[PDB]
């Protein structure tokens, strides 16, 4: 995709995540589990649904009567009808096929953008209190527990509360 | 040995595939098709109005009253007309119907239709009205069209006809009449006595004068003779003036016609399905909001656009893994 | 601590655009690419005034219906304006052969001049005073002004053999006709000769018409019919007339030069003294937009007609609330 | 396709930046104020106008005369013209609605990308001399006056003048 | 200093330029054009079938057998008919061919064509078949159509014809006949001796009655008379019945005709190229897989979509940097 | 561009790199040279090739016969054909022209994105072991030989090994020495 997340530095999706399109996986002392980001998922679901409906609802269908009303001595006019019908089929076939091709690439790159933005949202909270692993994961420096883990997904991560512990852990490795 | 939180995306067991402009055969978690491929395989009503199904007859054969057709029917309204690909019953006596294709388009959608007896056979006291032919059999017996009468000589005389019918009905009237072409001088004198004949029809707009063409012709349905029919729309309070001295196939019935919509003739071999639809094809009916379909090109109604394609699949989920 | 911030523009605009994923998105600037305004008047097309027939139809104007204008200037026109139901089409009941194909030819005419080609003085042995009650001028019977109703003179209708060679340098449009009698007695009472014929011949035309005597309905108080014909006579070619009755002699012809094509516009409006590149029956439109939704029946270089109320392109940024 | 800047980590626009589409707001001892970035603004305006002109000017229009030139005995030919006229209306209507829908999303992402690139360009200059607050703002560790502020806007920021001053301030943060 | 690693992209000497929605004249490293603008400028076979090229003949003058037109040879099958815009030899004797355009559409694609003799000249023992006109010259000496026979009175008498030909061939037959229109009664009597005459033709579907229009007409090709020609398709095991007492242009040669596809007539002034093509234009043939072209609108075959475009250049590379 | 890599912080292409579309340039004590990233180059070449093929192959072409077979007394029907052929020309010209414009825009952002992804893959690897110059380059805070150079390219860079060496150099520039 255009952005680096899906099939990029986040190599593959999560089969263990059945709720939501995007979310988090945590691993700490208490345990490990998945959690869906309902804000990102519902926003994406609404966006894709609008896209499909817009493609469907924008079609203006009219009452037409398509038949063969010309006899043997009117082949030229029948040929005129054939050229008209074939031209419309060529236009609609080409239009529908490439509209699907163009929108599918944009849809897959839409999911890629959403995952990367969610990754950036977490990265903004953590700052130097955690270390980026480069594969979509953050290694904590300050022993983040279950209540701590929720604050990252909530958006309520208390950075100054853990600055001292992370700093002392950062110097230990160095 | 440090705590970890990760960001990831959904995956499932879906094997659905989509195509992008850069990549082909990409497995996605969810996909939606926008191409219609299903029909009920039946002939339905169009917006609550039943179609006119001619089981074994053409429009010309049904209009003139071929004895092998269904007499008449209690359908005063139809949205479109159904015909088989090769109807068995048509003009049984060989001939032509003028403006047949234009007439078929006129009757494609009809609000009100009613057969009306406008000139009974009793209105022909000086002429014979029992004309029949083997080319128009009924239960193996020679017969004729049930709405137009073969006027022929009686008591060795064919007096000149001066007849006018005024349209007293409140609706438009569709009238059919024909002329007969003989094969030899003896046949003409046999059937109509007078050797030189004509048919003169006149209305507010119509001014016609047909002359029989007596010549050697190939046999069709056994008869070398021909019968060319004509039609017109008699407006209310307008009178049609017939004037002939032979070879005249005089109208006996007519048709009250009210038209406010248009349609076409559908060539389908199916049968009625006691259903309703907004879109009809010769092989079935469609219900759909999808913008495209690949079922049949010869559709009637509000239908998806016809395309050459087997699938139009839109990716709704994520890139699966 | 000093701070620097990144940000974008926001304003008081309430313009809304739609995207494939979102609906009713407020933006700061936007452009409408759909044309929806027309001046509501009939203009010239590329500087050429149209032909406007207020109460008259194409057949009546050409043939010379007395209640139609005798002649107004308009030596050339870009298109023709006809009313939906013209009041004076054919005073004497009848038909004009290939009326639509003639209307298409006269849609755009580079030069139009009426010409006298056969004056009334060229019928020395035929009465040329024929009139009808279905064709009234000022309350008295009259006839078409460009054709002559030839009747018998001194109980005689000599067989006519008259030819006209087109000496003009431009194409000539000539209209003639045949009269249908109500009965055999009326045929004798008008043209004497019982069995009549009208035969017209040119380099490409070879015509022979026979009157059809029958009983018909009454139209405009008359029961007979007058079927009219026409042709385009090229320069240096002659048209040959030959009839012994029921002949409608042509008196006035039409010099014609054709350089382009147009169509017939059914409109109830009148002249607006304006100029346009795209005309519709309810008004002219002046825009460079690629799409419009005003009327399908357009003449000229026009935007593509669409079924849509608005096509708004977002040019600004997504907008923020009041603060 | 969202890049996260507009309606993202930068929440809302400024009504006080009446000079350009994208710009900066500074705050120091000398005071505060807005400053448009001409380079990004003029580039965006030229590209957007090209889009509008490309959609308009690429349309081909030729002289056509459209009327009802058929009688009641040529209804089959009329239905052919009716089938053709309705067919072209459905093609143009569907394309115009979908092209506007598709390009409107492109334009909104274009503005989002420009703001993010503007944010990124500032960040590359400042490095550790300032800290990122996450709301699109940078807190300077060193003292940055109006002359300093103008250097960041036009890309002429001199990192090594204030490294020690920012380093001393960074170490002083206890 | 310090060790460095840098991220970068390719660049070359290409000056190729593409257009984007937002930018104009953008140089790229590699580009591909999807618009076809080249042709061989020759008339090729359409899927291996040779076209029927009438070098100085209109279609009508080719079936009827114009004396200055049979420079041609047997072409049993063709894929399209190539006519010049203004062929020199259309109809040597002035007249018309009924339903000419529909007949031309019929013969555009023919699976099998074979001229066959159906009525030899010996089949008129009591009629004159040596009718010859100066309007139909061959090598200067007057001649006539090679496939039809001008029947003239013999021994001061024109016996009434009652002739029938049955299509015993297993293919359909294209039969052409005609009627001669005279200018005066003396010409009528001197040629056919019967003042009032008729030509009646009948088949399983056809019922025709033609009467000459003895009238004065403008001279064309030296003749004031005309010859209206008619055609029909005779189904296998069917017979055509002729009954005439004068002015009959009897058929001599017919055509065994099999139709399996449809095409059109191409107006071009070029010659054969001994080549095969999937798409043919009046100015040359196209061998391309591209979806669009701007060579010629009047195409025959499986062709790309016609557009008004000088170039449609897709960017297949990176944004190039000047050297 | 959209992602800011091409014509953004990275200025200009490399005339000296001919082995691929996206690559690296290194400079150390042993020397300097270019090395192409074969993965993203082939991935982008295949994607761009499919776009050209999809635009071409998706077009449906069927046999047609186009000509002028209507006489002088059928000008209305010829006018009908005239509107039809022009109407399809307008549809095809507008669709083809806009297709080129939108797709060329998207293709230019495809290369812009790929370069940015290559830059990020390196940046997240080096971290503070190297300094971002803001022009698409990384200045190493330690000695990185030819073997070290590939470890950045192939994604196997050992941060902890050089962490001590890189940390020493950071202080030297910090104290104005
Ligand atoms: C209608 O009247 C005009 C006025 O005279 C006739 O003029 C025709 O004009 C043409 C062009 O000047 C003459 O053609 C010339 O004739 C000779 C053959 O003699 C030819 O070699 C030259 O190339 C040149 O074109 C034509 O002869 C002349 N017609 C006559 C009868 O003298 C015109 O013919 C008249 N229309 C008809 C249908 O007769
Ligand atoms: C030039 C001429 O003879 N004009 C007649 C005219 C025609 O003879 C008639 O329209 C042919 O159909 O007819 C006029 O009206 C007549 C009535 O006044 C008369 O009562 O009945 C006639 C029927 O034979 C005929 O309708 C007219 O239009 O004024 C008489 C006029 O002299
Ligand atoms: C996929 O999983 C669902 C629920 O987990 C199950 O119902 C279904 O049978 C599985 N297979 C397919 C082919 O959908
Ligand atoms: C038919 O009868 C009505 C009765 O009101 C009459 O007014 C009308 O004129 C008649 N029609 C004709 C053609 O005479
Ligand atoms: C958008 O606004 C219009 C009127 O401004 C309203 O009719 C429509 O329902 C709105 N749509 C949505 C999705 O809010
Ligand atoms: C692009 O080049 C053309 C000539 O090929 C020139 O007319 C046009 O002005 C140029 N446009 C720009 C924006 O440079
Ligand atoms: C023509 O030949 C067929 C074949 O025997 C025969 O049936 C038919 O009667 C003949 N005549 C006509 C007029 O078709």
């Amino acid at each position: 995709g255009l952005f680096g997340a899906i099939a990029g530095f986040i190599e593959g999706g999560w089969q263990g995540m059945v709720d939501g399109w995007y979310g988090y996986h945590h691993s700490n002392e208490q345990g490990s589990g998945y959690a869906a980001d309902r804000e990102s998922t519902q926003k994406a679901i609404d966006g894709v649904t609008n896209k499909v409906n817009s493609i469907i609802d924008k079609m203006n269908t009219q009452f037409e009567a398509v038949g063969r009303e010309f006899n043997n001595l009117e082949r030229r006019i029948e040929n005129l009808n054939k050229k008209m019908e074939d031209g419309f089929l060529d236009v609609w076939t080409y239009n529908a096929e490439l509209l699907v091709l163009m929108e599918n690439e944009r849809t897959l790159d839409f999911h890629d953008s959403n995952v990367k933005n969610l990754y950036d949202k977490v990265r903004l909270q953590l700052r130097d209190n955690a270390k980026e692993l480069g594969n979509g994961c953050f290694e904590f420096y300050h022993k983040c527990d279950n209540e701590c883990m929720e604050s990252v997904r909530n958006g309520t991560y208390d950075y100054p509360q853990y600055s001292e512990e992370a700093r002392l852990k950062r110097e230990e490795i160095s | 040995p440090g705590d970890q939180i990760c960001i990831g995306y959904h995956a499932n067991n879906s094997t659905e595939q989509v195509d992008t402009i850069m990549e082909k055969n990409v497995t996605v978690t969810h996909a939606q098709d926008i191409l219609e491929k299903t029909h009920n395989g039946r002939l339905c009503d169009l917006n609550g109005v039943k179609p006119l199904i001619l089981k074994d007859c053409s429009v010309a054969g049904w209009l003139l009253g071929n004895p092998m057709c269904d007499e008449f029917i209690r359908v005063p309204e139809w949205s479109y007309i159904v015909e088989r690909t090769n109807p068995a019953n048509d003009l049984c006596y060989p001939g032509n119907l003028n403006d047949y294709e234009e007439l078929k388009h006129l009757l494609s959608r009809i609000n009100h239709f009613e057969k009306t007896l406008i000139i009974p056979k009793s209105s022909w006291p000086n002429h014979e009205t029992s004309g029949v032919s083997a080319a128009c059999p009924y239960q193996g017996v020679p017969s004729f069209f049930r709405n137009v009468v073969w006027l022929t000589k009686k008591n060795d005389a064919y007096p000149t006809i001066k007849m006018s019918y005024n349209n007293t009905n409140g609706e438009d009237l569709l009238i059919l009449w024909g002329i007969h072409h003989s094969n030899n001088a003896a046949e003409q004198i046999n059937l109509y006595k007078n050797p030189t004949t004509y048919v003169s029809v006149g209305t507010s707009t119509l001014n016609q004068r047909l002359v029989p063409k007596i010549a050697t012709r190939s046999q069709v349905n056994g008869q070398q003779g021909r019968m060319d029919f004509f039609w017109t729309i008699l407006k209310p309070n307008d009178a049609i003036h017939f004037e002939s001295n032979g070879n005249f196939i005089a109208p006996e019935y007519a048709y009250k016609i009210v038209k406010k919509g248009d349609s076409t003739i559908m060539k389908s071999e199916m049968e009625y399905g006691h259903c309703n639809t907004k879109c009809q094809t010769p092989i079935g009916a469609i219900n759909s909001s999808m913008p495209f379909h690949n079922i049949h090109p010869l559709t009637i109604g509000e239908c998806p656009k016809y395309v050459k394609s087997n699938k139009l699949v839109l990716a709704t989920g994520l890139r699966n893994s």
